[PDB]
């Protein structure tokens, strides 16, 4: 079969037929607007590339059918990318983010490989039938370094070296070739990093490689070419094609480059996500990130227990384990603007507002099932903050527009609103359906309260009113018996009861702007969206206050999701048939469903709906 | 686009014989 070199340069994707005469023919691709870095599977007859400009990874066929994009989110540089044949498994590198990465050709359970002391991979290559892949790194003291291919027994192969390039495996005669952008020569080692030797160096400025049966070839940023050379002394030079600058990556295309087999190539190891080859020529089965490998080694069970964290324009999910596993962006395509965030942990639904449409919106963690619970027709609302009441199944908002807390069913039905007063600022809102109760506060002029109504809008109280100036967040625990705000003026965190007592500040020092609390089993977390920061503190006392990830950018929220126990859900009385409530359905003293109104509704006689 | 080349130049632009340990260096001009 034919053999064809691809090259990137600028926004397009070109081959080259070597056999033939050089014939230039762009692979008749669309909306590439900065093709890096290339890769192909033989079995597809699929080409992979990188773009820098829109941090995406995609893929199509040869002749530019089936336009695919399997990577879209959480990509800064993604300048080093690889086929995994054997396995169909994607590999890229991202140099921003300070990742290596993986997931199938198509895309699917996405996970992250190398995170931990990794600073700047550029370079990546893959050898899926002995298990090892291979990858330089750029920031601090380059290097170049090997680990298994599902990231294990990470090591250095090539410690004294300069920033390199063109990682390319000559698998038939077990070499690893790279070019060095800072010593500016080409040179080659066995695949233990040793036995090196220098293949050309007499040249200014070489970028780019690879290899192919008896020759390497590579570019000259200088020379503005595409070359070929003997692999092994790197005499017998000729020019493929000249006045090409900044070609990104060249890469030839044959069926001899992606040969030999493991256990990944059948049946896909019975790996229920992901098979992942290891040394020697064996697997393991890998899941998507932040999923448990179960008991059997082949199947993966999804996280029960998380954080979510909201920025401006992504949704992230972080996990407390054992491997520090990194946090993820959630891939929610028709995610805007987030402003504040919640959790229904019956539906595994993620609930958001989103101020750019003033929206409130939902949907999973994958992206799908969108839908729009609160919209205004193209007067005006504009919603600030939300809560969600799991077991009546509705969502309590507060309005700046028109300083209203407002009720909302999941499925969009609207409830009515619980707060309409003249002085009223309603903005930041925590319910706690387990005792009949909602926490706001109440950003009145010159006045900022935080107060306590019932979930129906009776039973009014302000809880506190002065050492405020913008309490800006809440947060509660109904297990501890505890509330919690932040002010965001006079930078720092409060707790109190939930009956207004025993009102200490837990944290007053080395706070800028605290935006958002949450609580995790018992710590408290807070995001400070000045110092691009995420803290906790042990609320039991005897562990002091933590620093959880820092240079977290446009922080808005921050909420913990805990694994919804059903027997104890089931137990709650608004939680079936909301109580045979028409609205509201509210527990009031001895656990017992009374069912209440909006204030544009009154009790009917059957003391059970909602009438004019 | 020009992010991944402007990426590139910025980190070795300052291996240029203009650059005389006193160089932040020239504006990139070849995007396009
Ligand atoms: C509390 O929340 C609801 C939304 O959940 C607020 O909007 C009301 O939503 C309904 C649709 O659910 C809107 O109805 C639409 O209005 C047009 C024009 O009057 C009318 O032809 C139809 O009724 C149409 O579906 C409705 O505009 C809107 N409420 C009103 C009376 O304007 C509800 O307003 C919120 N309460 C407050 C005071 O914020
Ligand atoms: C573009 O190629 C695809 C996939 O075929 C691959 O490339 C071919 C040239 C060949 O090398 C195959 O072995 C590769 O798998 C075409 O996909 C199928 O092509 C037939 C013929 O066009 C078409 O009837 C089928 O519906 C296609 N099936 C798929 C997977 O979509 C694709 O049609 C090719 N496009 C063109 C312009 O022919
Ligand atoms: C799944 O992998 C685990 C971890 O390797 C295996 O559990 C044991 O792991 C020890 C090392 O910690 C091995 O030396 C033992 O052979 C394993 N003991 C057993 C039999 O559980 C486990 O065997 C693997 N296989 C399955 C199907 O559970
Ligand atoms: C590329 O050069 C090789 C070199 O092959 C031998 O290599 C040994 C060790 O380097 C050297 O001692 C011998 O003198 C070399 N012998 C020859 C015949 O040069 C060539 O064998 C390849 O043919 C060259 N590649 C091409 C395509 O010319
Ligand atoms: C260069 O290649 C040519 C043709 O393959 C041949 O002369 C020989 O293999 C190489 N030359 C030398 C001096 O080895
Ligand atoms: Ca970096
Ligand atoms: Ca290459
Ligand atoms: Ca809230
Ligand atoms: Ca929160």
């Amino acid at each position: 079969s034919e053999a064809f070199l691809l090259f990137s340069r600028r926004a397009d994707i070109r081959r080259i037929s070597l056999e033939t005469n050089n014939n230039n023919v762009a692979i008749p691709l669309t909306g590439v607007k900065e093709a890096s870095a290339l890769d192909f599977d033989v079995t597809d007859n699929r080409i992979y590339w990188t773009d820098i400009s829109l941090k995406t990874i995609s893929r199509a066929f040869m002749n530019g059918s089936a336009l695919e994009h399997v990577v879209e989110f959480g990509l800064d540089y993604p300048e080093g990318m690889a086929v995994d044949w054997l396995g169909k498994n994607l590999y890229w590198a991202d140099t921003g983010t300070n990742r290596i990465e993986v997931s199938k050709l198509d895309g699917q359970h996405r996970q992250v490989l190398v995170w931990k002391d990794l600073d700047s991979p550029r370079a990546l290559a893959l050898d899926p039938a002995e298990g090892f892949m291979y990858w330089t790194e750029w920031g601090g003291k380059p290097k170049i370094d090997r680990a298994a291919m599902d990231g294990s027994e990470r090591t250095t192969l090539v410690p004294n070296v300069g920033r390199a390039n063109g990682l390319t495996i000559d698998y038939a005669k077990r070499r690893l070739y790279w070019t060095d952008l800072d010593t500016n020569l080409i040179e080659s080692s066995n695949m233990l990093g040793l036995n090196r030797e220098v293949i050309a160096d007499d040249l200014p400025h070489p970028f780019g490689l690879t290899q192919y049966q008896d020759y390497i070839y590579w570019t000259d940023w200088s020379r503005r070419s595409i070359e070929r050379a003997n692999k092994t002394s790197g005499q017998n030079r000729t020019i493929i094609q000249g006045h090409l600058d900044y070609v990104m990556d060249i890469l030839v295309f044959h069926s001899s480059r992606q040969s030999g087999w493991n256990e990944c190539a059948s049946s896909n190891g019975h790996c229920s996500h992901l098979c992942l080859a290891v040394p020697v020529g064996g697997f393991v089965c890998g899941c998507p990130a932040h999923y448990s490998l179960n008991a059997d080694n082949r199947t993966c069970s999804a996280p029960t227990t998380f954080l979510l964290f909201s920025q401006k324009s992504a949704i992230n999910r972080m996990v407390i384990d054992e491997q520090q596993s990194p946090d993820i962006i959630l891939p929610i395509h028709s995610l805007r603007n987030v402003r504040a965030i919640d959790y229904d942990p019956l539906d595994k639904q993620l609930y958001w507002i989103d101020s750019r449409q003033n929206m409130i919106r939902k949907a999973q963690e994958d992206g799908s099932q969108g839908f729009t619970v609160v919209v205004s027709s193209v007067l005006e609302i504009q919603p600030y903050d939300l809560s969600i009441d799991i077991y009546s199944r509705y969502i309590y908002w507060t309005c700046e527009a028109t300083n209203v807390i407002n009720v909302t069913r999941l499925d969009g039905r609207s409830v009515g609103v619980v707060l309409k007063g003249e002085q009223d600022r309603p903005r930041a809102i925590v319910v706690n359906p387990e005792k009949g109760y909602m926490y706001f506060t109440n950003l009145q002029e010159r006045s900022p309260k935080i107060e306590r109504a019932a979930l129906d809008g009776t039973e009014r109280e302000v809880l506190f009113f002065s050492g405020l100036s913008k309490p800006i967040a809440l947060a509660l625990d109904s297990r501890l018996g505890k509330l919690f705000w932040a002010d965001s003026d006079l930078r720092r965190i409060e707790s109190s009861d939930l009956s207004g007592a025993n009102r200490i500040v837990l944290e007053d020092s080395n706070i800028l702007q605290p935006v958002g609390l949450t609580v995790f089993e018992n710590w408290l977390y807070w995001i400070d969206k000045q110092q691009q920061m995420i803290e906790k503190i042990d609320m039991t006392g005897r562990e002091g206050r933590t620093k959880v990830q820092a240079r977290i950018a446009q922080l808005s929220d921050i909420h913990a999701v805990k694994e919804l126990n059903l027997q104890e859900y089931r137990q709650h009385p608004c939680a079936q048939d909301n109580g045979g409530c028409s609205h509201i359905c509210l527990v009031k003293g001895d656990g017992t469903t009374r069912c209440s109104c909006p204030m544009h509704l009154v009790l009917l006689q059957d003391e059970l709906s909602c009438g004019e | 686009g020009c992010r991944g080349l402007k990426r590139l130049y910025e980190a070795f632009c300052k291996q240029d014989s203009d650059c005389l340990a006193g160089c932040v260096c020239p504006m990139f001009s070849e995007c396009g």
